[PDB]
């Protein structure tokens, strides 16, 4: 033996550190930790996707929730907050309904008056009076 | 000895007097260097009295007096590098230490 | 026996730090410790909190009592620590006073006191001085430093800047280093108090408002293990506090210091320290 | 991973920011080797950027032990009692400035 | 655990030992020694070969043809079954031919 | 269209032979680089050490 492995220890100890908290011989055994740590880096990398997503989704059952609680409902509520040029996000939505409901009422409310601005501009087709909350304010 | 080298103020009037005597016209400064003879005087001279010898390196570089003016008055300076860095007006935040 | 010297190297620094960590070592101080300059870290200090100090005000300010008898203990085998810790305490305690009751007018008296303890206590001025290296910079007897010694070293420390560089510079330091230890923290995390509900009946008699009535707004599942009582606090038709809780007694209690945050201004939607 | 990771919640020291920005780096030992070349651009460093750097920020304490070391180190010391030791062998002259900002900049 | 315990015994390295200070001394005697020896002349090793290189067949095939006739019998019987199975596998095993 | 075929005819190719030979100049001009005394001396330096 010319010249054999003699840092071999820190390599499995380097693949075993990630490990440590596994159940059964994945904590101990070499094969088994390699194969569960790459399946759980593998996890994660996939994870990161999944968190965005799921957040998302979180955001959007808070904002169905409160908008429900103030009676509108979540399409009703994001579709006519875009049309007043509101450029909110579910994130910041959400975080107004958890902790700061006033301002929330008030999102609501320019909402459904929007939301009424556009149903009657819609009723009375042809030449009329814009609403005064459906104006919109061009950027050149 | 060291090569703790400072040229001197009148090192001017010295060249002269060593040329002058090795030797002779004026505009000394382009006076060839080409005789082996000649050359080896000056320098044996100008390092017996200055302390500071040519090197083997830089003895081909010199061709005329005015090389050997040039070469006479920069200043080389030896000291280690404790004696470098903390007279280098360091900062007060700034502790060198050498453990040699 | 596999020839080579570097993995057997690198083992031997994973055992070292191995048995350091199953056995630590006793917590030597930082002068004992290599890399360590006084006179520099010193002046590191004074031009890190962005002020100047007079050096040997500071020095005689970051030395004690103790270690100065301890020293001439030692001798057989230096000014003191307490006129800078008696000028810095005082001049603290009523710069403290005057910024609270500068932005808090409506607090009485012994609130504004307890808050100026709360500050100047051994618990926020250690939390303070062990994050700003007066602690490493202390000649004191034990290390870890007592609460005591580590209290009359800040204090000196803010005595000497204040015989340095004036009061102004002194409560600003005081502004920016003792009264930002209260943010995010409520009124009775700082005062603690018991029975707030007699205390808000004579603060009503002060204010010449009729004695409150306890009046149970709202409750879920009161017969259950998991009930929710709102108890508002009326005083002349209307309501002054509305506190929740467990049970009566606890939301009444609620209620009262909900009152006591309202009327002093301590609210949790008060308007922001200017600094 | 983030499981086999501890966690923590974003936090300063104390309020860093509310009244005055406090340079939360006490300390810096670099261990140079005086003949050696995997502190060689660490030498460098200390003939070059290490006085410029102290004076750009007078409340840090740069130490250079220059002892017969064979990895070269830089020890950042916090005001919060933390310690990081990194290794500066065989990096050159610009990265190790960047590392040093990089410790300077940090809490 | 495949690791050793205790570091190992410094290897003192004599750097000026009488081989090494003077390694590499007479490499070129040929050209400024008027070529009278070659510097594959002063190389010291089996006599098959003092100034030669060649792959493990060449060089099975060299020691044979230049020591076989005092070589041991069985060494001369594995050296054959060598340089038989060195040519069955230069010879028709392989990738690019 | 703004243009038939008979109008388009002829009207960038002007632009288009430019652009190949441009890529044509591109293509004819790979040839290894120029190497460096710096470059030997600079690896050279790997040894300075401190006096």
């Amino acid at each position: 033996l010319r010249n054999r492995v003699t840092d071999r220890y820190f390599r499995i100890q380097e693949v075993l550190k990630h490990a440590r908290h596994f159940r059964g011989r994945k904590n101990r055994c070499y094969r088994l930790a390699v194969r569960t740590v790459i399946r759980a880096f593998v996890k994660c990398t996939k994870a990161r996707y999944l968190k965005k997503k799921n957040m998302r989704t979180l955001w959007i059952n808070r904002i169905t929730a409160a908008s429900q609680e103030h009676g509108l409902k979540y399409p009703a509520l994001i579709g006519n907050l875009v049309k007043c040029q509101v450029e909110l996000n579910r994130k910041v939505l959400a975080d107004l309904a958890i902790y700061e409901p006033k301002t929330f009422k008030s999102l609501a409310a320019l909402a459904s008056r929007r939301r009424h601005e556009g149903f009657a501009a819609a009723l009375g087709d042809g030449k009329e009076p814009e609403g005064i909350f459906s104006r919109v304010v061009q950027y050149h | 000895r060291s090569r703790a080298y400072t040229p001197p103020e009148d090192l001017q009037s010295r060249l002269e007097s060593y040329v002058k005597e090795v030797f002779l016209p004026s505009n000394w400064q382009d006076i060839s260097l080409e005789d082996s003879r000649l050359k080896f005087n000056l320098l044996a001279h100008l390092a017996d009295d200055l302390g500071h010898v040519v090197p083997n390196s830089r003895l081909h570089q010199m061709c005329r007096v005015r090389d050997v003016l040039d070469f006479y008055n920069v200043p080389i300076q030896d000291r280690s590098k404790f004696d470098e860095l903390s007279a280098s007006n360091l900062p007060p935040n700034l502790k060198i230490t050498w453990s040699y | 026996v596999k020839k080579g010297f570097r993995a057997a190297f690198r083992f031997q620094k994973e055992l070292e730090r191995q048995r350091l960590l199953r056995c630590p070592p006793p917590p030597v101080r930082r002068s004992e410790k290599p890399n360590w300059d006084y006179h520099a870290e010193i002046q590191a200090f004074g031009h890190r909190l962005q002020e100047n100090f007079s050096l040997d005000l500071l020095k005689t300010a970051f030395v004690n009592s103790c270690y100065i008898k301890s020293e001439e203990a030692k001798r057989q085998q230096l000014k003191s620590n307490q006129e800078l810790s008696e000028q810095g305490t005082s001049f603290s305690q009523t710069c403290l006073t005057q910024f609270l009751e500068d932005e808090y007018p409506d607090m009485p008296t012994e609130g504004i006191k307890n808050l100026v303890d709360f500050l100047t206590g051994e618990e926020v001025v250690c939390h303070v001085a062990r994050n700003l290296a007066v602690e490493q910079l202390t000649l004191s007897e034990e290390f870890p430093v007592p609460p005591a010694v580590l209290q009359q070293t800040f204090f000196a420390v803010i005595g000497a800047l204040l015989q340095s560089s004036g009061p102004e510079r002194t409560a600003l330091f005081i502004r920016d280093f003792l009264i930002t230890q209260m943010t995010g923290k409520e009124l009775f995390e700082m005062w603690k108090i018991i029975n707030p509900m007699g205390l808000l009946v004579e603060e009503l008699k002060k204010r010449n408002v009729s004695a409150p009535e306890s009046r149970l707004t709202r409750q879920s599942g009161g017969t259950t293990a998991l009930p929710l009582y709102f108890v508002g606090l009326y005083c002349d038709k209307k309501l002054i506090a509305e506190g929740p809780g467990e049970t009566v007694l606890v939301a009444e209690e609620e209620a009262a210091r909900v009152a006591l945050r309202k009327l002093y201004g301590f609210t949790e939607n008060r308007r922001p320290w200017n600094y | 991973t983030a499981r086999g990771t501890p966690s923590r919640f974003l936090a300063s020291v104390l309020h860093n920011g509310l009244g005055r920005y406090v340079q939360q780096l006490q300390r810096l030992s670099f261990s140079v080797s005086r003949d050696g070349a995997s502190s060689r651009g660490a030498r460098e460093f200390v003939e070059r950027e290490v006085i410029d750097f102290a004076r750009r920020n007078p409340g840090v304490v740069i130490y250079v032990n220059s002892r017969p070391c064979c990895v070269p180190r830089v020890v950042a010391e916090y005001l919060n009692g933390a310690v990081r030791e990194e290794s500066i062998h065989c990096k050159s002259v610009e990265e190790i400035s960047t590392l040093v900002q990089k410790l300077a900049d940090q809490s | 655990i495949g690791i050793r315990l205790t570091l190992p015994p410094p290897k003192v390295v004599d750097r000026w030992n009488e081989k090494r200070a003077m390694f590499g001394v007479y490499d070129n005697i040929g050209i400024l020694g008027n070529f009278e020896k070659h510097p594959k002349e002063l190389i010291r090793g089996p006599i098959w070969l003092r100034g030669w290189k060649g792959n493990e067949l060449q060089r099975c095939i060299r020691k044979r043809k230049m020591v076989g006739s005092r070589m041991f019998a069985d060494d001369l019987h594995n050296l054959n079954k060598r340089i038989r199975y060195l040519y069955k596998h230069f010879n028709r095993h392989g990738k690019f031919r | 269209p703004y243009m038939t075929r008979e109008q388009e005819r002829g009207h960038a190719a002007v632009r288009r032979r430019e652009a190949f030979e441009a890529i044509k100049a591109a293509a004819t001009s790979k040839f290894p680089p120029h190497r460096f005394i710096a470059d030997q001396l600079d690896h050279l330096n790997v040894t300075k050490k401190w006096s």
